[PDB]
């Protein structure tokens, strides 16, 4: 994952977070990046540097007064040296370092980024939404004792 | 009625419990709770490993021979293909 | 509430925090006897 | 030769550029001390100092 970005874009109005409790799954990287082009840019840049340098402290430096970065949750950007790749991240802290300069910082959404690399191999499913009827009207048979009253 | 004599009648669980077990038990052998030195490379595919408090030696610095009982206190699975994490296989014996 | 959902144009930080409140069980006051328990509280 | 040093975070130099080395995963190496035996080691991160 790089430290140096291009066609970087700050966008307002992501709906979920590093909490990682929903996301928006895709059946494409060309319709995930449909989805993330319709919304709203609070801010754009050609080719910025990411600092920090230290672990979990990553960042970019905007050029504005924190006040109006307050709207922004999230970054994509691409890297010059691995191709078409967007790489997608939550925004979670702005840092007030000058007045007019804001740090804002950012961890890569794991999910978002790698949507399409990963192969999932037979796991123990605790939960998961299964099909319900029959093509003839029958209930599927699911009898795993729920320990609701 | 026509009862007479004795009747042998055989029962097995579900199609739905015998998924659900079998699949458990593909992916992670059985419970054994036996004090003895573990099977590490007796399936053609893989081996699952879970120790507690288990004794391993060797000439290495202590640390990480720690390191390596974790490891197996922790449970881990031994490949022995190529095609890691493919648990489709039968992964018979020898 | 448990594992609620609420959305909104918020930060989500503040909406983390604000779930994390009403997760935490929260008490509504529609009065400004704030703490009065003695009154009837019924419907509407 | 390798570094890491009294830093205790182990790493070695390598002469290309980061984005040369992004799909790597894994180190392996002999000891003119231990025969023809090799380590093996897992990369854990990927250094920007040049």
């Amino acid at each position: 994952v790089p430290l140096s970005g291009t066609n970087v874009r700050i966008l307002a109005d992501v709906p979920f977070s590093n909490d990682y409790k929903n996301t928006r799954w895709f059946t494409s990287s060309s319709n995930q990046y449909n989805w993330f082009n319709s919304k709203s840019r609070v801010y754009e840049m050609s080719k910025v540097t990411f600092m920090g340098f230290r672990e979990n402290k990553p960042y970019v430096s905007v050029s504005l007064p924190i006040d109006k970065l307050y709207s922004a949750s999230y970054i994509m950007f691409q890297n010059a040296d691995y191709g078409n790749k967007w790489f997608y991240a939550f925004v979670t802290e702005l840092e007030f370092k000058n007045s007019a300069v804001t740090y804002v910082h950012f961890e890569i959404d794991v999910l978002q980024t790698w949507m399409f690399d990963i192969k999932f191999q037979e796991s123990f499913i605790v939960r998961e939404h299964v099909k319900l009827w029959n093509d003839d009207g029958t209930p599927t048979i699911n009898t795993i004792d729920e320990g609701l009253s | 009625n026509g009862y007479r004599g004795v009747y042998v009648i055989k029962k097995q669980l579900k199609a739905e419990y015998r998924r659900s077990l079998s699949s458990f038990f593909h992916k992670y052998g059985y419970k054994i709770n036996r004090v003895k030195k573990p099977n590490l490379r007796t399936r053609k595919a893989f081996n699952y490993v879970q120790t507690k408090d288990c004794f391993i030696s060797g000439d290495i610095n202590n640390n990480d021979l720690q390191e390596i009982r974790t490891i197996f206190d922790n449970g881990i699975t031994l490949w022995h293909t190529d095609n890691i994490g493919n648990y489709s296989v039968e992964n018979e014996l020898r």
